[PDB]
């Protein structure tokens, strides 16, 4: 069975199956294919929402510490967290700002508090396998009562989240050389 | 102070001494309130460690026991 | 009291026997050598631990063996005369 | 004053290097004629002998002391020892297995930790 | 029947040998005992750390030697004690204020260095300290009812099948787990320790050195070298970066072995069995051994390196502290070496499990084989050593003592010196491309002359005559062929009877007792050597090749302050220092008779003294001795209680003396 | 019959040649046959036929001698550029000194030295078991 048996390797000319895994490293470390889909799957949702949350600031921009809240996507990271002391370390002796501090350390500190009420706590205590590996039941009474309308659902989930983690990584390369617009293009 | 050895005569090396008190008497009681409860554990500490284990607890004392979750999976994790 | 072992090594020299000074060891018939005989400890709560019977045993290695036990020792194991434990 | 602590050595000084040691010393020799006086070193004490009592009524720790103890079958044991034996029992010897380690087993040493018989 | 004198002595020989104990049967209860006294030895260390704390915050004067601590000297503790003169005053006191004492720990440079600026932080400290003594006896409480909760549960466990007994092995695997307890000690215990020493530095140490500076910026990791030139001690920037670089090390290597789950990690079995090792790890003795075998060369090189590189303010301004804590931490190392050895040998005398005759596959198997060829050949090194030392300072002593000093053979440290050649040109490369040079090392690399190398000599053969003796006892422990049966006895007995030629010192631990003698010589010898060259670089250097400079020029020259501190001419403040220097002459020469003397003709002489009491009017109606009989100390306490007398005047005669000559 | 040395010996090994069998076998259960004292581990033998069995390279048992060797001499190629353009070729240290930072690439690049040396012990043990 190839990849444990995993959702997203089966060709769309159907009768054929993709099984896309020249390096083989389904086969090389079948012990961490869990893992695996849920590493692939994170970087799908985070790289959707990513490649959203790259496209509406054209339009809109949240009014919010001038620092911040201004500027191309590019110029969006490194200015929304500020001259920080080294890396992610709050400046205690000048709280409240008035020279360095960050302004997105509190999405940094909600990601971590999640991941580790999430991932952290989905592997460590009294348990991911294959099956499970992206389900955090949510919304899954969304989810429809059939068997392969959900095998669908998934394997749909998985597409979108790789075409959004390439579409992702060439909007922001090219935003990176050229600025522009959404069609991000010389 | 009558100093004795070579270097302290013949670099004057002095010892200062506080004209103050250091530390006044409320803090030295302070101080002896936490030896004495350091004292009160480490007797009841080496009584314990005197008489040891007691293995037959299980015919006398109440409840049943307890192995923390972890500690069970550590001892299926291997040794 | 000590433990004093006798091993079938033993070839009925009554060296040892004869050199105990507490009478602890005597000889015992046995068929495990051509003396037809064999040492024997049965009154080692009377040994003193001199040693003696390892310096008398001509063996390779002594075929009697004595061994200490100093958080053992009982009134006869320590030759008390001035003091009764009993 | 940099003194004014020598209030507290008058008395800590004093106490605790005379009157405790003293009081310490006291209380270890009337201890020493305890009957439970050393019982982790001192053979044939009462308290020793109730511990290692209350050792072996855990379940986990009854036959702890036995070093033949692990032979989940020992049925199975014997009965393939016996069978290698029978192939290898020279011509008309009389010896079986069974009789042989329960003589193998027992030896003759009386005066092995005696001193379980007083406390 | 009941015991004897010698049971006092009988029970405190083995008072801590928690596997002799008699209630004990089972790994679980010593691996516990053994954990609890791990947790009450903590909480001592703690009181200990709080007790100095409070005598700087109390009986000292830490708030003045802050402010002018280069000639200032600073106070242990006061001195109460009813038997000085009530009248007049002590040489320890400015006429009518209080008694005090110098301390020459070194504390108060380890306190201003690690920013310390106010008694009432000491005070707090002390506090902490008590509080975290406080919450190590309630740890050794939780887990001792802990496990007896496990215990307990056993009352309820059962695994309906035969194999329910498996879990007596694993009742212990909290202690006795070696994976998860060597990835959380490199990781947690090492490295991020480092790293929250690092971040105190920057916090506190480096802000409270210096004038106020940027929010504690990264500029404060500097790659400098060493001996900032005001406060001759490293700079608090590079200590800060160096405990980062070996946190950030340690953590990463802390990942290595399957701690939390059995899908991450190598195990530390599997890494032994494709090696040269594959020892039995479950042995206590051996762990011990071999940590103390890792706390020796830490406590080597922290002698070492406190003096050639100072890492604390104004520390080599004192003259007293940078002996004193050399010497200090070379006693330390010592002991622990030479224990690393003893449990060494307890470990094969206890705890090693070998293969009948041939199967060569343990490495103590592959030891053993050839241990003759070991003991042989560290019999021709110490012979070598000894003799070509020894011959050539007494032809170093015949010719000087001839009026002749350029007929001696001074063979010059040629090796010694290629190393700090090449050492130093690093070094000096290092400081030519730095736009701040103009750097120090104090004495990293120190003038090596001719007497340098005898004393190397002196002390290679030292130490090879130690671990000689120890290894011997070691791999003799299990039987030599003068008593093939070693270990069925114990570790310590008495001897093997005066036949067969005679065995007295024929056990391992008589092996550790012959070895503790030559790590005292041997340890005697490098103090002496780092003392003497302290004392006078130049007269050392010149001067040093011949034994009668070493006897005249630095015992007999330099103990001239310490005689002369009480006598019929006035007392000093070193009048301490020469009584203690006489006690521990008297109780160094006290422990000669029970090393010389033994034990029949001691008995002999108990049984007549016990003959008079039985015979003295009053006491035979009292005392028949029936219940606590005087007997002579048996063999082994009394060797023991040599040692011990000889240890205690060795060790304890040379600080009066260091104080003396340094003060 | 009266039991003659000789025949006490024959029993003795008889009874030795037997248990040391048993013993062995799943039917002793000794604490120095737990997972962590002598015996392997129950799925990951690590030596076998006196060779270092595939599962003593841990999560690359899977890999290919060929993909090994590759590995090994490209981590040694780029581990050895590293070393060399750090401390000989390129120095460094004159620049961080100044104020400067590491070129990083070459600080990763060196640590693939060492790992190169246990890659190809690795690709010697896989090619040994015909991997
Ligand atoms: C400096 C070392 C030293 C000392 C102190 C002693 C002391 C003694 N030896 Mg001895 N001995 C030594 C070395 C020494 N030996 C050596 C190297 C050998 C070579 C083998 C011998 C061989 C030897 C033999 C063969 C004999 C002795 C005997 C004696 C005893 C007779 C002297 C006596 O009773 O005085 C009293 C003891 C003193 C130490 C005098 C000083 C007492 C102090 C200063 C006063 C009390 C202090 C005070 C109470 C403090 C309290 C303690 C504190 C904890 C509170 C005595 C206990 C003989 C003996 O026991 O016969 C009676 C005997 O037969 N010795
Ligand atoms: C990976 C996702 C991601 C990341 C890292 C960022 C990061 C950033 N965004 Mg952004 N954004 C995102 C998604 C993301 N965005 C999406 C999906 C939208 C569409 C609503 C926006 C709309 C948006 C605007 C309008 C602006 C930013 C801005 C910024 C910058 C300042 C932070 C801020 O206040 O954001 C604000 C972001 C939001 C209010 C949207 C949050 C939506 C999150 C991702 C969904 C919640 C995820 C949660 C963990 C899952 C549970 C909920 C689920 C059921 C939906 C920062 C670089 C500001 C800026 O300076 O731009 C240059 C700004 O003005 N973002
Ligand atoms: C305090 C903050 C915090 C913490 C504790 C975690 C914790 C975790 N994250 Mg995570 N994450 C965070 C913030 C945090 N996240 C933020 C802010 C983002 C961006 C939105 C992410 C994006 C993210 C992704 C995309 C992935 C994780 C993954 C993980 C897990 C493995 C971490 C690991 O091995 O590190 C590795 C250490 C590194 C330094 C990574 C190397 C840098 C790469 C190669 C670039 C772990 C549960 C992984 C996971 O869940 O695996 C299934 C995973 O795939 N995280
Ligand atoms: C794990 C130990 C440890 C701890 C508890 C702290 C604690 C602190 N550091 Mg810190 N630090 C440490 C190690 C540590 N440091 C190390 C090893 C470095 C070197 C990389 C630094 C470098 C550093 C900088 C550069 C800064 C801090 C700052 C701070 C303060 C707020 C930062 C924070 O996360 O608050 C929650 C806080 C007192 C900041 C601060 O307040 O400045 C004084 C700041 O600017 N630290
Ligand atoms: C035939 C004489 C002879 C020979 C060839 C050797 C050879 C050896 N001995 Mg040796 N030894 C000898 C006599 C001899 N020994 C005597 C008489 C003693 C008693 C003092 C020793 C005591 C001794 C010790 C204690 C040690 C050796 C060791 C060694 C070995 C290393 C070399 C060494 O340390 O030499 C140095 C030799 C000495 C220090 C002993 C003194 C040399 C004597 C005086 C020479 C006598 C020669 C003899 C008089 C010749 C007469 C010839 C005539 C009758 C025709 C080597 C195999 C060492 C070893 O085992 O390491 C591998 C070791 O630790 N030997
Ligand atoms: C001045 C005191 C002194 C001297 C010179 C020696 C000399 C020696 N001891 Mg020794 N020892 C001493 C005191 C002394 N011991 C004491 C007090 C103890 C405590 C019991 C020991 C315990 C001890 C043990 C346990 C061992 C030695 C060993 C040695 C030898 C080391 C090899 C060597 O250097 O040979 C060179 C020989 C000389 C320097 C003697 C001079 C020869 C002529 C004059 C030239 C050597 C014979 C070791 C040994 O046998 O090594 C092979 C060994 O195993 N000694
Ligand atoms: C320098 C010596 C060295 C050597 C020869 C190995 C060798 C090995 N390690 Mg390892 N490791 C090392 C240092 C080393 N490691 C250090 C310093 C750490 C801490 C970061 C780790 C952390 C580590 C983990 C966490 C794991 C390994 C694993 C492995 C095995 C698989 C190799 C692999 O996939 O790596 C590429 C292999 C036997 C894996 C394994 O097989 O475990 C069962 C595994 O899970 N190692
Ligand atoms: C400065 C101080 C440094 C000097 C101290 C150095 C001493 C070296 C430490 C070595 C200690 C370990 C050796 C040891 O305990 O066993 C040394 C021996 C071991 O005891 C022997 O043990 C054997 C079993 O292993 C047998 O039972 C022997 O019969 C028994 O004598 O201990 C004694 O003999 C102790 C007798 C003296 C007791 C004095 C009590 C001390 C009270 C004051 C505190
Ligand atoms: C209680 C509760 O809540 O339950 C929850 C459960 C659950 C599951 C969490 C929920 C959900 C689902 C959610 C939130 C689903 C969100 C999905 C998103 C945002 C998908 C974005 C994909 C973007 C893509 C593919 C971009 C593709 C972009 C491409 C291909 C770009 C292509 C470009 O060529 C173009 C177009 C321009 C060029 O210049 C370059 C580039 C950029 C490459 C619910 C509904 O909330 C309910
Ligand atoms: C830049 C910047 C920042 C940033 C950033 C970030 C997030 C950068 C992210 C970069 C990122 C995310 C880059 C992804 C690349 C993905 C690639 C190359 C995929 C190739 C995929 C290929 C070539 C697929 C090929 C195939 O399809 C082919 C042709 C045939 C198919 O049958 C099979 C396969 C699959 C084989 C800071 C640091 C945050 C702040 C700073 O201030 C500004
Ligand atoms: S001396 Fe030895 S060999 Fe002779 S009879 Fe006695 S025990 Fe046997
Ligand atoms: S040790 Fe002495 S008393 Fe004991 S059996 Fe031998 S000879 Fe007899």
């Amino acid at each position: 069975e190839f990849a444990g048996g995993l959702i997203g390797g089966q060709s769309a000319f159907a009768s054929q199956e993709y099984n896309f895994d020249p390096l083989g490293l389904a086969e090389k470390f079948p012990e961490q294919l869990p893992f695996f889909r849920e590493a692939e799957l994170k970087h799908g949702r985070i790289a959707m929402l990513a490649w959203v949350g790259l496209v509406v600031p054209e339009f809109v921009r949240i009014p919010g510490p001038e620092k911040c809240w201004q500027a191309s996507a590019v110029d969006a990271h490194s200015a929304c967290v500020x001259x920080x002391x080294x890396x992610x370390x709050x400046x205690x002796x000048x709280x409240x700002x008035x020279x360095x501090x960050g302004a997105l350390t509190q999405v940094f500190i909600f990601c971590g508090t999640l991941e580790i009420c999430g991932t952290w706590a989905k592997m460590n205590p009294m348990g991911l396998t294959m099956e499970n590996a992206g389900d955090y039941r949510l919304g899954v009474n969304f989810l429809p009562d059939e068997p392969e309308k959900v095998k669908e659902m998934k394997l749909k989930e998985l597409k979108n989240g790789r075409l959004a983690m390439l579409a992702f990584g060439g909007a922001i390369t090219q935003a990176t050389l050229t600025g522009s617009g959404f069609p991000w293009l010389y | 102070r009558v100093p004795g050895g070579k270097r302290t005569q013949e670099l004057g090396l002095v010892i200062p001494m506080a004209d103050e008190d250091g530390l006044t008497d409320g803090q030295v009681a302070g101080l002896f309130v936490i030896a004495l409860v350091v004292f009160i554990s480490a007797m009841d500490l080496a009584k314990t460690m005197y008489n040891g284990i007691n293995p037959a607890k299980f015919k006398t004392s109440k409840g049943k026991g307890y192995i923390s979750p972890l500690v069970k999976r550590y001892i299926e994790n291997g040794f | 009291s000590h433990a004093v072992k006798i091993y079938d090594t033993c070839i009925g020299c009554t060296l040892c026997v004869r050199a105990c000074p507490t009478d602890v060891l005597e000889m015992v018939p046995a068929s495990i050598n051509a003396a037809k005989q064999v040492a024997s400890s049965p009154r080692v709560e009377d040994c003193v631990g001199c040693k003696r019977c390892e310096t008398a045993c001509p063996t390779d290695f002594l075929s009697i063996r004595v061994y200490l036990q100093d958080n053992e020792e009982t009134q006869y194991s320590l030759g008390l005369d001035l003091v009764d434990w009993s | 004053k940099y003194g004014d602590q020598r209030k507290f050595a008058a008395v800590l000084v004093p106490l605790t290097t005379l009157v405790f040691p003293a009081v310490a010393m006291g209380m270890f020799v009337l201890y020493s004629f305890q009957e439970d006086a050393f019982w982790r070193i001192v053979p044939g004490t009462k308290r020793a002998r109730e511990l290692d009592e209350a050792w072996r009524e855990h379940p986990l720790f009854a036959n702890s002391k036995d070093p033949l103890d692990g032979l989940i079958n020992p049925d199975d044991y014997e009965k393939g020892l016996e069978e290698a034996w029978e192939r290898a029992k020279p011509a008309g010897s009389t010896v079986t297995v069974k009789d042989k380690l329960k003589q193998l087993s027992k030896q003759n040493n009386p005066h092995w930790e005696s001193w379980r018989a007083m406390s | 029947g009941r015991c004897a004198s010698s049971r006092y002595l009988q029970v405190l020989g083995s008072i801590h040998d928690i596997e002799c104990g008699f209630g004990i049967d089972n790994t679980l209860s010593l691996n516990l005992q053994i954990f609890t006294a791990h947790w009450g030895h903590l909480t001592i260390i703690l009181i200990w750390v709080s007790s100095n704390l409070y005598h700087i915050a109390s009986n000292a004067n830490y708030s003045l030697w802050v402010k002018n601590p280069i000639p200032s000297m600073p106070i242990a503790h006061n001195i109460w004690d009813p038997h000085f003169t009530n009248s007049t005053s002590t040489p320890y006191s400015h006429t009518i204020i209080t008694t005090i004492l110098i301390a020459y720990s070194g504390i108060y440079n380890q306190l201003y260095t690690s920013g310390f600026n106010t008694i009432n932080q000491i005070y707090k400290t002390t506090f902490t300290f008590s509080c975290l003594a406080v919450i190590s006896i309630l740890l050794a409480k939780i887990h001792i009812n802990t496990h007896s909760e496990l215990l307990h549960k056993l009352a309820s466990h059962t695994s309906q099948i035969p194999s329910f007994f498996q879990l007596l092995y694993f009742l212990d695997v909290a202690i006795s787990s070696v994976n998860i307890r060597f990835n959380f000690h490199t990781g947690i215990l090492v490295g991020l320790f480092s790293i929250g020493y690092t971040g105190h530095l920057l916090d506190i140490t480096i802000p409270a050195s210096r004038a106020p500076l940027i929010h504690t910026s990264p500029s404060y990791l500097t790659f400098f070298g060493g001996l900032k030139s005001n406060t001759s001690s490293l700079y608090l920037t590079d200590i800060a970066h160096h405990h980062l670089a070996i946190g950030i090390i340690s953590i990463l290597t802390g990942h290595l072995y399957s701690s939390f789950r059995a899908a991450l990690g190598t195990y530390i079995r599997d890494i032994l069995y494709t090696s040269h090792l594959t020892h039995s790890i479950k042995s206590l003795h051996l762990a011990l051994s071999l940590i103390l075998a890792s706390c020796t060369p830490l406590t080597s090189t922290t002698a070492q390196h406190i003096y050639s590189l100072t890492p604390y303010f104004y520390l080599s301004y004192d003259h007293i502290y940078s002996t004193a804590l050399y010497v200090h931490h070379s006693y330390i190392t010592s002991f622990l070496a030479i224990a690393s050895h003893a449990h060494t040998a307890i470990t094969l005398v206890r705890d090693w499990v070998a293969p009948l005759e041939q199967e060569s596959s343990s490495k103590q198997i592959r030891i053993h084989t050839h241990k003759a060829a070991i003991i042989s050949h560290l019999s021709w090194v110490s012979l070598w050593l000894g003799f070509h030392t020894l011959a050539v300072y007494s032809h170093n002593d015949t010719c000087i003592a001839f009026n002749s000093p350029s007929k001696q053979i001074l063979i010059e440290a040629s090796n010694g010196q290629l190393i700090q050649q090449a050492s130093g040109k690093a070094l000096y490369g290092t400081i030519n491309s730095i736009n701040n040079y103009n750097k120090s090392f104090d004495s990293f690399i120190h003038p090596i002359s001719p007497g340098d190398l005898y004393v190397h000599h002196a002390i290679a053969l030292g130490l090879h005559i130690t671990v000689l003796i120890l290894l011997k006892g070691g791999l003799e422990a299990r039987g030599s062929k003068l008593m093939p049966d070693k270990m069925e006895h114990s570790f310590g007995f008495s001897c093997d009877g005066p036949g067969r030629g005679g065995t007295c010192d024929i056990s391992a631990w008589d092996s550790f007792y012959l070895a503790t003698f030559w790590m005292l010589n041997s340890n005697a010898w490098i103090s002496f050597y780092f003392h003497y060259k302290h004392l006078t670089p130049r007269q050392f250097s010149e001067s040093s090749t011949y034994l009668e400079s070493w006897f005249r020029d630095y015992l007999w020259f330099n103990s001239t302050p310490l005689i002369h501190g009480y006598s019929t001419l006035g007392a000093n403040d070193l009048s301490v220092q020469s009584w203690s220097f006489l006690l521990t002459h008297l109780a160094w020469a006290s422990g000669f008779m029970f090393l010389i003397s033994w034990r029949g003709y001691w008995q002999e002489l108990i049984d007549i003294i016990l003959y008079i009491h039985l015979k003295t009017p009053i006491l035979i109606n009292l005392w028949n001795g029936d219940i606590y009989t005087p007997l002579a100390l048996s063999i082994v306490q009394a060797r023991f209680i040599g040692l011990v007398h000889f240890s205690t005047g060795l060790i304890l005669t040379y600080p009066p003396f260091i104080i003396g000559a340094t003060s | 019959y009266t039991e003659t040395v000789a025949d006490e010996r024959l029993f003795e090994q008889v009874y030795l040649q037997y248990t040391s069998e048993y013993l062995k076998g799943p039917l002793y259960w000794h604490p120095d046959k737990l997972q962590g004292w002598l015996p392997d581990y129950p799925g990951t033998p690590m030596i076998k036929e006196g060779k270092y069995t595939s599962h003593v390279i841990g999560n690359l048992k899977a890999f290919s001698s060929n993909e090994l060797a590759f590995l090994s001499m490209l981590f040694f190629g780029v581990g050895l550029y590293g070393n060399l353009q750090f401390n000989f070729y390129d120095p460094q240290w004159a620049k961080v000194d100044a104020g400067g930072f590491f070129n990083v690439s070459y600080i990763v690049e060196s640590f693939l030295l060492p790992i190169s040396f246990f890659m190809h012990i690795a690709c010697y043990i896989q090619r040994q078991n015909g991997k």
